[PDB]
């Protein structure tokens, strides 16, 4: 239980032979960020809670002082991501839930951007298909809409203008 | 196979003619006249009001028939055909022969210029009470001899209906003491719509064939203290803010006058017969 | 079965109080002009519309000081007949919460008129609520068919803050600030205030030359991108954003200076915002009525014959021009690093 | 083949004759005639016409019927009439007794326009005075005009097995619409052959536009009754505009 | 039961739908429809619709036909189309080739109102399409989309010709899309407007007057009325002529 202060950062946890091995609550006194969690070889590893200077809160897995594995991030605008992390970004299968529009994105992520899956609205209307990924702003690219008030599905894609181009007429369908 | 020539003419008054500068004539607002008469529920309607305005434009813009002013007189219903009558001024020529009357059996068709009227055949037409046959060349009456054919009897009826029932709102036309003509007033604010349906609002603008600008209040009443002009109203409720008003003639049934806002008009639509008992 | 009885009870006198005083327009004369052009609702529908204006103006419980018949919105199950009014006593408007841009109150800007609506002429009139700028912007993101019911939901994404009454009210605000216009020179705008004043040295333009968009002028204030007729610049302690520094068109701006539509496929010339509409086939017809017709909001028309001008909307509520695209999701928030 | 004559087409095809109705009255008729048709339980209800009045408040008269049966060699239509002075609400226009019909037929001149007005009329006391209400004189004049004219196309109605006068749905059309033999009275039996050509000669006028196909029949005995028959669309209809008086000087006018 | 739709009645009943024609050119229609009907040798010639232009000289389109027969399981009407910009004279609206129709369908926006304008497309090599070709392609695209009559309004006689039903009793339920069919559906086939895509038609039935209004939603501007007491139906198009391709977001 060697509580070490820094010229100011405040560590409060166990140290095994000089370095951090176990649980410890490190506090960045310059940026305001804190980390309460496990440690291997003086670095973040295992699990732990991280709050950031922009009030984003991470709770999940850690591999060598970067966000890895399964985690739950909470963004400063109330958005909540739950799913797979890699290289400190959204990567794998995950679910991003907005706060304002209350819609959500479920499926395959790539390098912080949503690249495949479903985007369901509040009322159950969804767009399912291939999205823009991290290169775009996770914009929809090619797939099919279902609107629940009309109960209509339509397959199509988006042009370079951003306008919907459907490959056929709409049709009565289910929510995929 | 039916001919199209009447309908070809009636469609030829529409649009531009397929090809001389037309002359500048004076006409009233005839679309507004059709609107006023359709608000009052008299006259020929709105569609024939459009047809009359276009046909009067064809009469007025004719450069060979150089016309000072066009006015639509009315429609004479006949046994076999009808008469649309237009009065023109042409840039003998005094009294009841001041205006020239062009008739047509259908709008846009060939126009026939009626002869000038003489007071002898006016007096001869005041005795008889006949129905028009719709043909301008027809014998009129056997045992009282009439001096002309049906063109002359139609001209005499037009002269009498003109002298009786062609009016204008009061304090609009002033008689010039020099030229003896009707000078329109520029700052003529019209009364309200329901205030048009009184006989005090309208004055004659014709010679008596009453004075020139004598009001319709001072007319020869029908027996039983009956005023010769009855009111007509655009609305049954008096709470409609903008409405129309006018008068029917009881002496000549079918001769109406009317006004809505600043748009006023007169027309005769009838059989030509006078509401008076016939003595043989 | 009862709405037919109400619409016939518009006509005539009621068989055995005191009516309210108000200032309507010549709605029958408006129907005459628009029947002259070939736009609007027809001539018998405008007479019933005049009597519905009469019924709304004579009601003492409403307290109306001025009625204008705005027009007709088509919906899927029922229609909307819209009447714009000023009241003798304005309703209470709740104060907008903190953090949001404030409201233009009653009698100012986008809430200068109280809008009544019915489904048939002479039916029960329901007062539409006031409009907020967030509803205007969220309506700009949308493109919907109305349904004719003032309590239907509008859309989930984009998040519209209300039901169909609020969406219809936002459409009325957008169409009114963009398509209700007066002939040029009929009003003069004050160089200090924003109110208009009818000048006395105005001459009417003769006939077909009132079908030119250079001869008309917006009589209502321009509706900015922020959702307000006058933009709200928040108090600073290189600071203000683009939406706050939007000083738009001047008052009484002509329809010649409106922005054209985006260019459609087949012609590289942008279509004008306003098109002429003519009553007669020939130029030489006497006493023509003429006017202009909105291409951005199709169904909005204006008309003028002498000193009598109308503006009226009969449409679906749809902005046209092809400048609508389906809304993308909000961009997912990056992490704390953000290179 | 029409079922019932349409008021808008009647006003359209007869506006050439001056038989026109006001703008308010036309707009009000369009709403009021189906309401009174449902309310009175009538199969048919059309605008019969309008009668001019001295004060201007004209009498719009409508007629309607449920059953139309052959009785005593005539097509009797049990017509109920209705009047209004605004075109909005429709009153009853009660029938008139037979002696009161003889008395009201001696009241000439145009009606006054006040339904609560009594014309005083004197007799020989077999003096006697009688106050006749203006609604009675109105019903008398409407009855005299309606039994005088009532023009339908010939063979436009058929007599079914139930001995009732129903509209002929297989009606081909008038072979010669410029003739009076193509038109009959409504109270003439189908298959009898009593057309308008068997009236007194010179009481009717027919003008047929052969190109557009619209014929107009005009009553000379009652100046103000008009009828149209459009042959291309097979649509007819009639109207009375004017005061209800009879042309008693017709032999001097022809 | 009407024989042919009456232009005064379609402009009366569909006036509240904004489908109004000008006062002058309505009278011009009253004079000029019988002329073009007689000189074209058509049994029926009605006002099809009005397409709005950019210069304000709108195209009045009229439709006529003589024969109406059952071809390949459809009620094929051999329709001819005419246009006008004044209501008084009627020019032919010539048919457009099969390959040209796709190029016309790719041209968006309101028409210009000049019968001699050529629109150009790039697909490089440029193609010039006349404005009358775009007009005819928009007109028959709408006409194959909507063409609404009441169901059982027509029968199929012994010579396999689609003739009107003289004994048509009327639509029993005028508030339903089952009462209305396309003009090209065969009688007795059971294909009504309910077998379209659901939500492409909006019916408003004034239950008291018996007047139903069927409005197209793929083509906003196609209006149809059916008056049940009069047994009178009719339809008219008023609009720029473009298809609503954003329909899934509209409803």
């Amino acid at each position: 239980l060697g509580k070490m202060e820094y010229p100011g950062d405040k560590f409060e946890g166990t140290m095994e032979h000089g370095v951090r091995t176990g649980k410890g609550t490190y506090t960045w006194g310059v940026s305001g960020a804190v980390y309460t969690g496990d440690y291997v070889n003086g670095k973040k590893h295992g699990k732990g809670k991280m709050v950031y200077p922009d009030k984003g809160v991470y709770e999940g897995d850690w591999v060598e002082d970067v966000m890895q594995g399964q985690g739950t991030y909470t963004y400063p605008n109330g958005d909540i991501y739950q799913g797979a992390f890699w290289a400190g970004k959204r990567h794998g299968k995950g679910m991003y839930h907005y706060k304002g529009p209350c819609c959500q994105l479920v499926g395959d992520w790539a390098d912080g951007g949503f690249t495949y899956g479903r985007w369901v609205y509040a009322d159950g209307s969804m767009f399912m298909g291939k999205f823009g990924g991290a290169a775009a702003d996770s914009k929809p690219t090619a797939g099919s809409y279902f609107y629940s008030s009309s109960s209509l599905v339509q397959e199509g894609h988006f042009a370079k203008d951003g306008s919907w181009v459907g490959h056929r007429d709409p049709a009565v369908g289910k929510e995929f | 196979a039916p001919d199209a020539t009447q309908t070809q003419a009636a469609v030829s008054i529409f649009g531009d003619p397929e090809l001389d500068p037309p002359n500048e004539f004076e006409a009233e607002n005839m679309l507004g006249a059709a609107a006023v008469l359709d608000c009052l529920g008299v006259g020929l309607g709105r569609e024939l009001g459009v047809n009359i305005a276009l046909a009067a434009k064809r009469i007025g813009e004719d450069p060979k028939l150089a016309v000072r002013s066009v006015r639509f007189f009315g429609k004479f219903l006949g046994l076999y055909s009808d008469y649309f009558v237009f009065e023109v001024a042409f840039k003998p020529g005094k009294g009841a022969n001041k205006f020239t009357y062009l008739v047509c059996s259908s709008l846009g068709g060939p126009l026939t210029r009626l002869p000038d009227v003489t007071p002898a055949q006016v007096k001869a037409s005041r005795r008889i009470k006949k129905l028009l046959t719709g043909r301008l060349t027809s014998h009129v009456s056997t045992y009282p001899a009439f001096p002309g054919n049906e063109a002359n009897y139609l001209r005499a009826l037009i002269a009498r209906i003109s002298a009786a029932t062609v009016v204008a709102p009061s304090d609009l036309f002033s008689l010039n003491d020099e030229t003896g003509e009707l000078e329109r007033a520029e700052d003529w604010e019209p009364p309200a719509g329901r205030e048009m349906a009184a006989p005090t609002a309208w004055v004659h603008v014709r010679p008596h064939l009453p004075d020139l600008l004598a009001a319709l209040e001072e007319d020869a009443q029908l027996p039983g203290e009956q005023a010769a002009w009855t009111p007509i109203y655009s609305s049954a409720s008096e709470a409609v803010k903008t409405q129309a008003g006018g008068l029917r003639s009881l002496v000549w049934p079918g001769a109406v006058c009317g006004g809505r806002g600043s748009e006023w008009t007169c027309v005769y639509v009838g059989w030509g017969v006078k509401n008076a008992p016939f003595v043989p | 079965a009862a709405a037919a009885v109400a619409k016939a009870s518009l006509f005539g006198d009621p068989e055995p109080d005191a009516p309210n005083e108000f200032e309507c327009e010549d709605v029958e004369g408006d129907g005459d002009l628009l029947d002259g052009l070939g736009v609007g609702l027809g001539r018998q529908e405008m007479y019933a519309a005049m009597l519905a204006v009469k019924r709304l103006g004579e009601d003492a419980k409403r307290g109306v000081s001025t009625v204008r018949f705005f027009g007709k919105f088509f919906g899927t199950q029922a229609d909307y007949y819209v009447f714009e009014t000023t009241l003798q006593s304005n309703p209470d408007m709740p104060e907008a919460p903190e953090g949001t841009i404030p409201l233009e109150p009653y009698g100012e800007g986008v809430n200068a008129y109280i809008y009544f609506v019915s489904n048939t002429l002479g039916g029960p009139l329901q007062q539409l609520p006031y409009v907020t700028p967030e509803q205007i912007k969220a309506s700009r993101l949308l493109r919907r068919y109305l349904t004719g019911r003032l309590d239907a939901p509008v859309s989930a994404f984009p998040a519209f803050p209300g039901n169909e009454a609020n969406y219809l009210r936002a459409l009325i605000a957008r169409i009114s600030a963009a398509t209700v216009c007066c002939p040029r020179g009929f009003f003069t705008a004050d160089d200090d205030s924003a109110e208009l004043s009818a000048n006395d040295e105005w001459v009417p333009l003769k006939g077909r030359e009132m079908a030119l968009p250079v001869n008309w002028s917006h009589r209502y204030a321009h509706l900015k991108g922020q959702g307000r007729t006058v933009t709200h610049k928040r108090d600073p302690p290189n600071f203000w954003t683009a939406e706050e520094m939007e000083a738009g068109p001047p008052p009484l701006a002509t329809l010649d200076t409106d922005a054209p539509l985006p260019a459609a496929t087949g012609d590289k010339v942008p279509p004008p915002a306003w098109s002429p509409v003519f009553a007669s086939a020939s130029v030489t017809t006497r006493n023509q009525v003429a006017g202009v017709r909105s291409n951005r909001w199709p169904g909005a028309v204006c008309a003028c014959a002498g000193r009598h001008f109308t503006s009226m909307y009969v449409g679906w509520g749809i902005k046209a021009g092809g400048e609508w695209s389906p809304c993308p999701p909000p961009p997912p928030v990056p992490q704390w690093g953000a290179p | 083949v029409q079922l019932e004559p349409n008021i808008t087409l009647v006003l359209k095809h007869l506006a050439s004759c001056g038989a026109v109705v006001s703008a308010e009255q036309q707009a009000a008729l369009d709403h009021s005639i189906p309401i009174k048709r449902i309310e009175a339980g009538l199969r048919s209800l059309t605008l019969w016409g309008r009668l001019t009045t001295l004060n201007g408040k004209d009498y719009l008269v409508a007629e309607g019927y449920n059953v139309a049966s052959s009785k005593e060699g005539a097509a009797v239509y049990e017509t109920k009439y209705f009047y209004s002075q605004d075109g909005a609400r429709w009153s009853d226009l009660q029938p008139v007794d037979s002696e009161t019909a003889t008395r009201c037929a001696r009241i000439k001149g145009m009606l006054s326009g006040d339904p609560a007005k009594n014309y005083e009329l004197e007799e020989k006391d077999p003096p006697l005075v009688f106050q006749i209400p203006e609604l009675a004189v109105l019903r008398c004049r409407v009855d005299a005009i309606a039994t005088a004219t009532s023009v339908i196309p010939t063979d436009s109605t058929i007599l079914n097995a139930a001995s009732q006068v129903v509209p002929n749905r297989l009606f081909a059309g008038a072979a010669y619409p410029e003739k009076l033999e193509s038109y009959q009275h409504r109270f003439s039996l189908p298959g009898s052959g009593v057309t308008l050509s068997q009236d007194l000669r010179g009481t009717w006028a027919v003008q047929y536009d052969a190109f557009k196909g619209v014929a107009q029949v005009r009553s000379l005995l009652f100046p103000g009754y008009f009828f149209y028959y459009a042959a291309n669309e097979l649509t007819w209809g009639s109207l009375y505009v004017g005061d209800g008086l009879r042309n008693n000087d017709l032999i001097f006018m022809l």
